[PDB]
RNA sequence: GGUUAAGCGACUAAGCGUACACGGUGGAUGCCCUGGCAGUCAGAGGCGAUGAAGGACGUGCUAAUCUGCGAUAAGCGUCGG
RNA sequence: CCCGGCGAGGGGAGUGAAAAAGAACCUGAAACCGUGUACGUACAAGCAGUGGGAGCACGCUUAGGCGUGUGACUGCGUACC
RNA sequence: AGGACCGAACCGACUAAUGUUGAAAAAUUAGCGGAUGACUUGUGGCUGGGGGUGAAAGGCCAAUCAAACCGGGAGAUAGCU
RNA sequence: CGAAGGUGUGCUGUGAGGCAUGCUGGAGGUAUCAGAAGUGCGAAUGCUGACAUAAGUAACGAUAAAGCGGGUGAAAAGCCCGCUCGCCGGAAGACCAAGGGUUCCUGUCCAACGUUAAUCGGGGCAGGGUGAGUCGACCCCUAAGGCGAGGCCGAAAGGCGU
RNA sequence: GACGACGUUGAUAGGCCGGGUGUGUAAGCGCAGCGAUGCGUUGAGCUAACCGGUACUAAUGAACCGUGAGGCUUAAC
């Protein structure tokens, strides 16, 4: 009656990947010193 | 006479719909209908739509009686997945694959 | 936190302004680096 | 290990299963029939049906302990006078509870739980 | 904490061996309206045994 | 015949492997040009206070957006085709 | 037109030479994942192949053979860079 | 009166557990120190890379510091993998 | 009236390979003999895209706390309304700044999005809404500072400054 | 998951009845005291999971699966 919508402004979706390199600590593991 | 009705693109993992379609495969239509009505699953419902279209498909564009269909085949097929991001700790990011299906029901005498 | 990033226009504009730009010469070969690249947007002045 | 200890916890601390449970058993003394999950009916007899046998005897102090236990004067009021003498000579069992399929929402399997005289 | 070498769709499909469901297979019938429903359960149209319970 | 006793045994498929048929996901390959790439030859080597390059904002019957234009605004005049 | 939520998707109908050319659109490979069918598989240890070798399924042939798939058991055998 | 005292805001940061693909690329929770001062906070400005600035730690200078980032030399060079 | 390419099957050579025709496809491909190569991949913690595995496994974001009865719709634990019950209260209530930028209000919709469903939405899509002599901005004036006619210096470029 | 009892030919759970037990003299009212408070009715009231009962409520007829006489060979009887 007043119009099923499908203009579906947001179905470009797209979307992407990422990442970051994390921080750690190896001294008490080290073999050596 | 093979009557076919599909659920493309349907929003769900193959495999959660497979669980149900195999609990169906080879029943007759009025058995198949209470067996899904009275399982507990998301797929379930969307099984029994596939399946009352495609009886529906069956007794009007082919012949009749329902009385005497079978679920002569059914299988779920991989559909494209959507491709979505769940950010996780440290900055790092996740692929999410928000999966769905294919459903097939080919009913028959 | 605190990070990084706080916004304020007018420092903005002060700091990488198009007059900003303008007024060193070598604001002006950012200008032209810019324009030869062809930016739609020459400068963060909006 | 839990032998012999009886009283569902509910996934949830004291209080608030006591306020849960008295705002249930209100409901049901106002209205007659509820629709809740199965644990919480089974757990709410043995709330609500206490309340009508002490209301069974009509007395200051027996007034005053169906306000404690249940902080709605209305309640009370209906308790002792419909609920008690509807249920005179009756010895205890004054609920039912009907299996009624599963929520929608999250499958918990629901229940309905009445009185059994509802004015039929 | 995580595998040394990719496990087979052999082993895959030998885990969800377990994995299958089961059907009801077990509809009760009412005696007064007819109606199909799980035992000891309220019919779609609110019999049970024989009685109109809800409406 | 039957009955025992001993010897032996197709019959199992929850699942799974292999082959084969047939689908789905996915986008290769072949084919094709909208565009690129390297030259050759003929020009032109500038423009701008009569306001440049580059823009902003408007303008149609419009709603963005692109293109043309500039309040004479998808345009005006004149001479030619 | 039918199912479905006046959904989505599908089944028909017509259009076209062709719709597994239906717009998620030329062809449509591989990895990947289904569904069926044939055979083998729940007392047997390991680079999973190869050499012998029953049986079974089918098609040719029609007793008998042959081909193909699958393969009990056995000899040997610890990938590549 | 006090670079007084206790103690909120506020500004810090001694300890413990937890979290370690975290709620967070250093937090949360429980305590802890100061809290009219060598105090804290807002809004502008100023000092620039062998440079700044530093109650000092090779600290900090846009989650980057025994020498920031961006672009060029530059396809630096590498008897090495 | 069936090109390349695929997908098959047979045949043939020491090999790399070739050849034939079944199917799909729908428009190209090329014996020979010469000539030129962006001429041959399985690995380089190769590169780019697709799809696996773990795996239906972990999680679903402060342990402030909910339960009924309705409504609506195709459907409601989550939407709404009512009734009680918890939580903050120098905050979790307001009011603004900075920054954002239409998120505001209203109607539709449910694909995508919302760590679940969603009938709901700061989602989509449309329409409306911001009304000032006194409030601000602009503007009068100046601080830190910046720029600075001339000027004084500095190969240029520029620096400092009345 | 399994395991055990029970489904009306029934005590399998709740409630209910009676007890037990734990706490310690409930509410209401009276009395005394200016009052706080005491006292009495009153060891009264209440009492999770305990014991002994009791069908008041819930354990529903279906249906489902599983069959129709069990290979062969010799040897005895």
């Amino acid at each position: 009656a007043n119009g099923e919508d499908s203009s579906f402004g947001s179905f470009t979706f797209t979307v992407e990947l990422f990442s970051t390199p994390v921080w750690i600590w190896w001294w008490p593991r080290i073999r050596g010193p | 006479m093979e009557t076919i009705a599909k659920h493309r693109h349907a929003r769900s993992s193959a495999q959660k719909v497979r669980l149900v379609a195999d609990l169906i495969r080879g029943k007759k239509v009025s058995q198949a209908l209470d067996i899904l009505t009275y399982t507990n699953k998301k797929a379930a419902v969307l099984v029994k739509k596939v399946l009352e279209s495609a009886i529906a498909n069956a007794e009007h564009n082919d012949g009749a009686d329902i009385d005497d269909l079978k679920v002569t085949k059914i299988f779920v097929d991989e559909g494209p997945s959507m491709k979505r991001i769940m950010p996780r700790a440290k900055g790092r990011a996740d692929r999410i694959l928000k999966r769905t299906s294919h459903i097939t029901v080919v009913v028959s005498d | 936190m605190k990070r990084t990033f706080q916004p304020s226009v007018l420092k903005r504009n002060r700091s990488h302004g198009f007059r900003a730009r303008m007024a060193t010469k070598n604001g002006r070969q950012v200008l032209a680096r810019r324009r030869a690249k062809g930016r739609a947007r020459l400068t963060v002045s909006k | 290990m839990r032998h012999r200890k009886s009283g569902r916890q509910l996934n949830r601390n004291s209080s608030h299963r006591q306020a849960m449970f008295r705002n249930m058993a209100g409901s049901l003394v106002r209205h007659e029939i509820i629709k809740t999950t199965l644990p919480k009916a089974k757990e709410l007899r043995r709330v609500v049906e206490p309340l009508i046998t002490l209301a069974k005897t009509d007395s200051v102090a027996n007034r005053r302990l169906a306000f404690a236990r249940t902080r709605d004067n209305e309640i009370v009021a209906k308790l002792f006078n419909e609920l008690g003498p509807r249920f005179a000579s009756r010895a205890g069992g004054y609920t039912r509870i009907l299996k009624c399929g599963f929520r929608a929402g999250d499958n918990a399997p629901m229940a309905y739980i009445e009185l059994v005289d509802r004015s039929e | 904490a995580v595998q040394q070498n990719k496990p087979t769709r052999s082993k895959r499909g030998m885990r969800r061996s377990h994995d299958a469901l089961t059907a009801v297979t077990s509809l009760s019938v009412d005696k007064t309206s007819g109606e199909k429903h799980l035992r000891h359960h309220i019919t779609a149209d609110g019999y049970y045994r024989g009685r109109k319970v809800i409406a």
